[PDB]
C-alpha cells in the first residue's frame, strides 16, 4: 500500500503539471471544509498490490524518459559510442566534434 | 453539479474500492477450500464480514442519487444493481432470522442421515465425491425404501423452516416493491431500458410456456420408449399401458437419466465410444488432458490461456486427509488470477467436465473487461450454457480421431451415432421437464398463487402432468420434497438450467451453421472454424453490460426462447425412434392411482 494514485480532480491536469497536495475534493454542491463525507472523497487511493495478481493488474514500473530542449546549452548527451585509436595511418576521425 | 456527474464519481470510487475487498474474500475462500485447517478456516469469517460490511455501507450511502433523472444507461444499471440493497434493506431482526435459517439449512445439508438400528452400518449415500451419482442398484422395494426414508428425513424437518422463509422473503420482496420472491428472481432476466430490445419480467413465464410446447412430442415419445424398454422393474400396480413410478429414474429426484443408460440401450454388441484404453496406454495424465482441452479453444481463435493458471490452480493429489469437495470449481480472483479446483482422474466424466470448466474460465476472462458490477453472465443461465456447448462439441468422433484417442480406421454407422444421440438425450431431454415444473411450482408458491391446500399433491400432479411420472406413495403436507434438493435447500436459482438447456443448442446450431457443416448437427466439430468463435466472442465480451436480448440476437437471429436448434440436433434420434414406437403407443394416464 505504499503506492497511491489520484481518482478525482476538478480539471484535467495540464501537460507535466503536478498536484501533490491532498486537499479534500468537493464533487458535490456544498463545501465540506476538510471533513470526509457525502460527495467529498479523499482524492488519493491505494493499489493494494498482491503477488498473485494477473498480468493485467500486476505492479508495472513505468519510466517516462522525457527530453527537453530550451534556449540553454545541451548539457546532457548520450554519445557513449567510441572506437579504438590507431596512429601512423591516414584515417578519418571525429574527436568530440573535431 | 448535476446528479449524473456525482453518481459517476461515486461509482468510480466504488468500483475501485470493491476490488481489494473482493480479492481478499476470494483469496481467503480459495485458501480455506484448498485444505481445511483452523488457521485458514478462521480467516474466512473476517474476510466475509469485512466484505459484507463494506457492501452494506456503500449500499446505504448510494441512496442520495435518485434514479429518475439518470440518462446514462450504464450508470443507470450500475446504480440499479447497487441500490438493490438486498438483505440490508430491511430491519436487523429479519436479517438475523434469515442468517439463522440459512445456517440451519447448511447444517441440515452437511449433517447426514442414518438408517434404522437394524442396519446402521452404512447410511451415507451422499459421499464427498461423484459417488452420489450411483446410490442404489437395480432394485424395486428397497429403492423406494431409501426414497421414502430420505423424504421423511428432510421434509418433516424442513417444512416449517421453509414456510417461515417463504413468509419473510415475501415480506422482503413486497418491501422492495416486487410482487413476490419470484418477481425478484425474474428481475434478473428483465430489461426495462432500450426500446425494441425491452423485456418485461412478466414475459419470461409465457416465453417458457410457449417454448416448452414445441418439444412435448419429443419428450412424450422418449418417455414412452423408455417405459416400454424397462420391462424388468415393472410397475406392480399399473400395467405398462399406464404411467411409471418416479423413483426408478436414475437419481434420487430424477433430475438426470444417465443411470437408465445401461438398462435401455438396444445395441449392446456395439460398445460405447471409449478412449479409456487409449487414455491409459498412451500415458495420459491431468496435464495432458488440460493441454488437449486448451488446444480446442486455441483452434477456434480464443486467446492462449494466461501463464500461471496451471501454477496457481491445483488439480491432482489432494494428499491431506481432510480432502476438499472434489466437485469442479472455476475461481476468478481480482484480475488475471483465474484458476481451477479439480480432482482429475482418467475417466469419462472428468474428461467431459474439463471442457465445461474451461468454458467457464473462458467466459470469465472474456467478460473480465467490464466494470465490477457488470463482469458476469448476461443471464443466470448463460454461464452454464457457454460451458456445456463447448462441453458438447469436443465429444464428436471426428475430434477424437483428430486427437488420436480413437482408432484411425474406426467407422461410425447408423448403430453407433444413434447410441451417442440416445446417451446425450438422456442427460438433456429428461432434464427440461424437471427444471420447468420445479421453477413453475416455485413461482406459484412464492407469489401465493396456490392456496394453503397441501402443496405436495399439487407438486405431484404437476410433475406427473409435465414429467409424466407418478409418485410411488401418497404424501401429506408434512413433507417438502423440493427442499431436499441442494439448490432449493440453499435457495438458489433454478430456471438457469432450462435457459442453459435451450441456449446451448441455440448457439450450437448457430456456430455450426457458421461452421460450414452439412448433415446432422451432432457430427460437426467447431474446431478450426474461426467465424464461429468470433460470433460467440461477439456475445461473450458484453457480459451484463448490455441487455440479454442484445446478447442473444447478435449471434442467433431470434430474440427469445426459440427451441428449433434442439430439435434440429436431435431429429435423427426422433426419426429412428418413431420406428420403435410404431407399436409402442404414446401417452400417460395422469388419473393413475397407485394406492388403488
Ligand atoms: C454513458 O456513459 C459512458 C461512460 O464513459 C459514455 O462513454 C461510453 O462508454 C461505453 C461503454 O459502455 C463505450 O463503449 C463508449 O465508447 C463510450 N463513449 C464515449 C464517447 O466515451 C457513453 O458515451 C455514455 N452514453 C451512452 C449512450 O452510453
Ligand atoms: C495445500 C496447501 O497449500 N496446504 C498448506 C501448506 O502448503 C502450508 O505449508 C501449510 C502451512 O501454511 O498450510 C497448508
Ligand atoms: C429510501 C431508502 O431507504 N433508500 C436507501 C435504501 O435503499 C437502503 O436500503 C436503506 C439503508 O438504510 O436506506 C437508504
Ligand atoms: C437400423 C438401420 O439404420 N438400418 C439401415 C437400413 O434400414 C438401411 O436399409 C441400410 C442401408 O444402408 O442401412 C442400415
Ligand atoms: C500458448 O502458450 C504456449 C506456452 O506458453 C506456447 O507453446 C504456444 O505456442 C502458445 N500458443 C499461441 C497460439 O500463442
Ligand atoms: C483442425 O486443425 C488441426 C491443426 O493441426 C488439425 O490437426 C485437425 O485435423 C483439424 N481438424 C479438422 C476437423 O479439420
Amino acid at each position: 500500500y505504499n503506492y497511491r494514485y489520484r481518482l478525482f480532480r476538478k480539471s484535467k491536469l495540464k501537460p507535466f503539471e503536478r498536484d501533490i497536495s491532498t486537499e479534500i475534493y468537493q464533487a458535490g454542491n456544498k463545501p465540506c471544509n476538510g471533513v470526509a463525507g457525502v460527495n467529498c472523497y479523499f482524492p488519493l487511493q491505494s493499489y493494494g498490490f498482491r503477488p498473485t495478481y494477473g498480468v493485467g493488474h500486476q505492479p508495472y514500473r513505468v519510466v517516462v524518459l522525457s527530453f527537453e530542449l530550451l534556449h540553454a546549452p545541451a548539457t546532457v548527451c548520450g554519445p557513449k559510442k567510441s572506437t579504438n585509436l590507431v596512429k601512423n595511418k591516414c584515417v578519418n576521425f571525429n574527436f568530440n566534434g573535431l | 453539479s448535476t446528479i449524473e456527474e456525482q453518481a459517476k464519481t461515486f461509482l468510480d470510487k466504488f468500483n475501485h474500492e470493491a476490488e481489494d475487498l473482493f480479492y481478499q474474500s476470494s483469496l481467503a475462500s480459495w485458501n480455506y477450500n484448498t485444505n481445511i485447517t483452523e488457521e485458514n478456516v478462521q480467516n474466512m469469517n473476517n474476510a466475509g464480514d469485512k466484505w459484507s460490511a463494506f457492501l452494506k455501507e456503500q449500499s446505504t450511502l448510494a441512496q442520495m442519487y435518485p434514479l429518475q433523472e439518470i440518462q446514462n444507461l450504464t450508470v443507470k444499471l450500475q446504480l440499479q444493481a447497487l441500490q438493490q440493497n438486498g438483505s440490508s434493506v430491511l430491519s436487523e431482526d429479519k436479517s438475523k432470522r434469515l442468517n439463522t435459517i440459512l445456517n440451519t439449512m447448511s447444517t441440515i445439508y452437511s449433517t447426514g442421515k442414518v438408517c434404522n438400528p437394524d442396519n446402521p452400518q452404512e447410511c451415507l449415500l451422499l459421499e464427498p465425491g461423484l459417488n452420489e451419482i450411483m446410490a442404489n442398484s437395480l432394485d424395486y422395494n428397497e429403492r423406494l425404501w431409501a426414497w421414502e426414508s430420505w423424504r421423511s428425513e428432510v421434509g418433516k424437518q424442513l417444512r416449517p423452516l421453509y414456510e417461515e422463509y417463504v413468509v419473510l422473503k415475501n415480506e422482503m420482496a413486497r418491501a422492495n416493491h416486487y410482487e413476490d420472491y419470484g418477481d425478484y428472481w425474474r428481475g434478473d432476466y428483465e430489461v426495462n431500458g432500450v426500446d425494441g430490445y425491452d423485456y418485461s419480467r412478466g414475459q419470461l413465464i409465457e416465453d417458457v410456456e410457449h417454448t416448452f410446447e414445441e418439444i412435448k412430442p419429443l419428450y412424450e415419445h422418449l418417455h414412452a420408449y423408455v417405459r416400454a424398454k424397462l420391462m424388468n422393474a415393472y410397475p406392480s400396480y399399473i400395467s405398462p399401458i399406464g404411467c411409471l413410478p418416479a423413483h426408478l429414474l436414475g437419481d434420487m429426484w430424477g433430475r438426470f437419466w444417465t443411470n437408465l443408460y445401461s438398462l435401455t440401450v438396444p445395441f449392446g454388441q456395439k460398445p460405447n465410444i471409449d478412449v479409456t484404453d487409449a487414455m491409459v496406454d498412451q500415458a495420459w495424465d491431468a496435464q495432458r488432458i488440460f493441454k488437449e482441452a486448451e488446444k480446442f479453444f486455441v483452434s477456434v481463435g480464443l486467446p492462449n490461456m494466461t501463464q500461471g493458471f496451471w501454477e496457481n490452480s491445483m488439480l491432482t493429489d489432494p494428499g491431506n486427509v481432510q480432502k476438499a469437495v472434489c466437485h469442479p470449481t472455476a475461481w476468478d480472483l481480482g484480475k488475471g488470477d483465474f484458476r481451477i479446483l479439480m480432482c482429475t482422474k482418467v475417466t469419462m466424466d472428468d474428461f467431459l467436465t474439463a471442457h465445461h470448466e474451461m468454458g467457464h474460465i473462458q467466459y470469465d476472462m472474456a467478460y473480465a473487461a467490464q466494470p465490477f458490477l457488470l463482469r458476469n453472465g448476461a443471464n443466470e443461465g448463460f454461464h452454464e450454457a457457454v460451458g456445456e456447448i463447448m462441453s458438447l462439441s469436443a465429444a464428436t468422433p471426428k475430434h477424437l480421431k483428430s486427437i488420436g484417442l480413437l482408432s484411425p480406421d474406426f467407422q461410425e454407422d447408423n448403430e453407433t451415432e444413434i447410441n451417442f444421440l440416445l446417451k446425450q438425450a438422456l442427460t438433456i431431454v429428461g432434464t427440461l421437464p424437471f427444471t420447468y415444473m420445479l421453477e413453475k411450482w416455485r413461482w406459484m408458491v412464492f407469489k401465493g398463487e396456490i392456496p394453503k391446500d397441501q402443496w405436495m399433491k399439487k407438486w405431484w400432479e404437476m410433475k406427473r402432468e409435465i414429467v409424466g411420472v407418478v409418485e410411488p406413495v401418497p404424501h401429506d403436507e408434512t413433507y417438502c420434497d423440493p427442499a431436499s434438493l441442494f439448490h432449493v435447500s440453499n435457495d438458489y436459482s433454478f430456471i438457469r438450467y432450462y435457459t442453459r438447456t435451450l441456449y446451448q443448442f441455440q448457439f450450437q446450431e448457430a456456430l455450426c451453421q457458421a461452421a460450414k457443416h452439412e448433415g446432422p448437427l451432432h457430427k460437426c466439430d467447431i474446431s478450426n472454424s474461426t467465424e464461429a468463435g468470433q460470433k460467440l466472442f461477439n456475445m461473450l465480451r458484453l457480459g451484463k453490460s448490455e441487455p440479454w436480448t442484445l446478447a442473444l440476437e447478435n449471434v442467433v437471429g431470434a430474440k427469445n426462447m426459440n427451441v428449433r436448434p434442439l430439435l434440429n440436433y436431435f431429429e435423427p434420434l426422433f426419426t429412428w425412434l418413431k420406428d420403435q414406437n410404431k407399436n409402442s403407443f404414446v401417452g400417460w394416464s395422469t388419473d393413475w392411482s397407485p394406492y388403488a
